[PDB]
RNA sequence: UAAGGUGAUAUGAACCGUUAUAACCGGCGAUUUCCGAAUGGGGAAACCCAGUGUGUUUCGACACACUAUCAUUAACUGAAUCCAUAGGUUAAUGAGGCGAACCGGGGGAACUGAAACAUCUAAGUACCCCGAGGAAAAGAAAUCAACCGAGAUUCCCCCAGUAGCGGCGAGCGAACGGGGAGCAGCCCAGAGCCUGAAUCAGUGUGUGUGUUAGUGGAAGCGUCUGGAAAGGCGCGCGAUACAGGGUGACAGCCCCGUACACAAAAAUGCACAUGCUGUGAGCUCGAUGAGUAGGGCGGGACACGUGGUAUCCUGUCUGAAUAUGGGGGGACCAUCCUCCAAGGCUAAAUACUCCUGACUGACCGAUAGUGAACCAGUACCGUGAGGGAAAGGCGAAAAGA
């Protein structure tokens, strides 16, 4: 699914609207992609399907403690 | 009849359901070919099964 | 338990045979009772060639509702009231009028 | 070995009848009705021990229930196995 | 006060009915042939309707 | 003429069958539908 | 608990029983084929075919028990690749399916209205999906208010068809504040102290008190009519019982009940009392939720259609201060007031009824009332989803000639 491994961004539904204010059903979809992270801690590469800003998330928490995160919540990697 | 059937022994018991399990082959025989007046025999013979088989249950702690 | 048993001598309250005294005979289960010689009715019986064939217009006691007899009260001379009482730990029926057991 | 408990239930009834009689007096063949489940092995382990006979064969087959109706009432009888037991000759019953 | 033998006494008489005079009705009072109140209903009952 | 219904034991069981409907969730609401209305024959199985 | 009975059709056949292992009723047990989540594999449901291990064997064979998947945890094992990891095996624990409504969430119409129709309406409705419980959800102020104050959530009555929103059309439609129902507050982001002390919880034992069978339960005769009395007439009686049902007509006193008073071997609910184990309260000293608030762009929810438009949510791109600080008070600024987001839990008042018991109706009485008073979701129709009837009354008694 459309995912994100690491903010649970997913895709959300709205409006089009025209310049005549017709609604039309759309879906936003997160900006994801996948992702080879360096796990210093264990000396190899993971792999996440995560959001841009999910990316941003990791550079400022570091890898090491959203990973403990994906853990406790469950989600297998 | 349940009262001196629970005195009796597993292997007694066992002894006690072939006999019963014997006597209704016999009773069926004679019903089907039609030498049975005593149609309750064929009723009483099945309670009696199923009061021994209770019996052996509850001896093997069921 | 009941008021009315097999075997008791009754009186009825009610019907063609008002009056009359008789044994019950049965309790049927649909709460009605045969006394003997009362309420008899004239059953026009088929012969069955099967078995013996007594094939006539028979005269047989036909049941009566429990509620239209009455205990007879042999002493009184009248029919009475049950009720029940225990004496001796045993449940005993006795006359409502004179309160003597049954 | 066939327990004796099971060989006491598989044997229900003879079975009555004109083919069944010219069976008896011509094969030396014994008709019977058997427990819908019993198989070919049952029905000889169960005839030797309760009939006390040596049997040749046992041929099978199923009956199945008629539809009859009982004073505007309908219901389907049960279908039963039919047995036939050739004993050896020499053999009576 | 309703007494409580009075209510209980009253209770198999079909046409004998006991209130207390709080529990008055419109409906009652015109129902029934004769309506005995004691004194300390009258009073009760001045009070209720002022 | 030939007429429209054509039996075949095998079509109709793999159709409509016991195991058809449980094969998918729609099916199984056919049962639960079937069920609860109280049909004494929830499907063509015999 | 009992003099009768073994469910009915249903007649008789064979029987069982009568003072207590007949039967019947209740508690606790036992047994419980096959299909079905169906779970040893498969499969056209109710069938086909196995493996392993224990036994048993008259060597023909037989019995019994295990053997699904996934999740979690543990142990053992284990690639490319040296460690390792992926993977593999075994064990333990749990899950799956069904269910009338109510509940939360993910998606989400159109007819229709606007006397056409596109914004708008219908409507976040129908419907699909996921999840959960006996309720759910919500909930303990970064809330309101207005310089006076209030003090979590939910529900009801007002405020008010008001203020507003709106092709300013059709329509949509608050809040502040008031009256009520109910009322409750807590914890983590952390150590010391206290010591196992508040307290709840688990598991026993008591004592009350329900529930699951039951027991007793008042008092009427005469006469007339009639097929029959319970009706008429006469004279009595009971009533903490004249609710109701039955009985050959419409019975307080014939029967069953009713008011009222009693009852449990066994299992079980609830409220208190009290052993035991776990539990950390209280005090002191700290700490005080960042890709967050806010912003740009696009949408959505708020009564509010972006409008001068606050506040809320966020797909996308960004991005603070951090108590000397920060949020809100309907553009915005200043002042003042008020609250402390970015962690969580929480009873009651509220919603509903597949189901059980009791009672009630200016509700129906067989074309009505359920589709169905009756063997009806049946017959019948349809490949299927699905559709779907008709049909009650002899008599007091079969005395059914
Ligand atoms: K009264
Ligand atoms: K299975
Ligand atoms: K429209
Ligand atoms: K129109
Ligand atoms: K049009
Ligand atoms: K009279
Ligand atoms: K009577
Ligand atoms: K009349
Ligand atoms: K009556
Ligand atoms: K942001
Ligand atoms: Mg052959
Ligand atoms: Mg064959
Ligand atoms: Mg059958
Ligand atoms: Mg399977
Ligand atoms: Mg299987
Ligand atoms: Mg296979
Ligand atoms: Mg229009
Ligand atoms: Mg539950
Ligand atoms: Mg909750
Ligand atoms: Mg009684
Ligand atoms: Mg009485
Ligand atoms: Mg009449
Ligand atoms: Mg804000
Ligand atoms: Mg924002
Ligand atoms: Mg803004
Ligand atoms: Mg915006
Ligand atoms: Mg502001
Ligand atoms: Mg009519
Ligand atoms: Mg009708």
């Amino acid at each position: 699914s459309r995912v994100c491994q690491v903010t649970g961004k997913r895709p959300v539904t709205g409006n089009n609207r025209s310049h005549a204010l017709n609604a039309t059903k759309r879906r936003f979809l997160p900006n994801l992609h996948s992702h080879r992270f360096w796990v210093e801690s264990e000396k190899r590469f993971v792999t996440l399907r995560v959001s841009a800003k999910g990316m941003r998330v990791i550079d400022k928490k570091g890898i090491d403690t959203v990973l403990a995160e994906l853990r406790a919540r469950g989600e297998k990697y | 009849k349940a009262k001196e059937l629970r005195e009796k022994s597993v292997e007694e018991l066992n002894t006690e359901l072939l006999n019963l399990l014997r006597e209704q082959f016999n009773l069926r025989m004679q019903a089907a070919s039609g030498q049975l007046q005593q149609s309750h025999l064929l009723k009483q013979v099945r309670r009696d099964v199923a009061r021994v088989k209770t019996l052996l249950n509850e001896k093997a702690g069921a | 338990a009941a008021k009315i048993r097999r075997d008791d001598e009754v009186i009825v309250l009610t019907g063609k045979d008002k009056g009359k005294r008789g044994k019950v005979k049965n309790v049927l289960s649909s709460g009605k009772v045969i006394v003997e010689g009362i309420n008899l009715v004239k059953k026009h019986q088929k012969p069955v060639p099967a078995l013996n064939q007594p094939g006539g217009i028979v005269e047989k006691e036909a049941a009566i509702q429990v509620s239209n007899v009455a205990i007879f009260n042999a002493a009184t001379g009248k029919a009475d009231r049950v009720g029940f009482r225990f004496e001796d730990g045993k449940k005993v029926r006795f006359f409502k009028s004179n309160s003597e057991t049954i | 070995m066939i327990r004796e408990e099971r060989l006491l239930k598989v044997l229900r009834a003879p079975h009555v009848s004109e083919k069944a009689s010219t069976a008896m007096e011509k094969s030396n063949t014994i008709v019977l009705k058997v427990a819908k489940d019993a198989t070919k092995a049952e029905i000889k382990a169960a005839v030797q021990k309760l009939f006390e006979v040596e049997v040749e064969v046992v041929n099978t087959l199923v009956v199945k229930g008629k539809v009859k109706r009982h004073g505007q009432r309908i219901g389907r009888r049960s279908d039963w196995k039919k047995a036939y037991v050739t004993l050896k000759e020499g053999q009576n019953l | 006060e309703l007494d409580e033998n009075l209510f209980l006494a009253a209770r198999n008489l079909h046409k004998v009915d006991v209130r207390d005079a709080t529990g008055i009705d419109p409906v009652s009072l015109i129902a029934f042939d004769k309506v005995v109140m004691t004194a300390d209903a009258v009073k009760q009952v001045e009070e209720m309707l002022a | 003429m030939k007429r429209t219904f054509q039996p075949s034991v095998l079509k109709r069981n793999r159709s409509h069958g016991f195991r058809a409907r449980m094969a998918t969730k729609n099916g199984r609401q056919v049962l639960a539908r079937r069920r609860a209305k109280g049909r004494a024959r929830l499907t063509v199985s015999k």
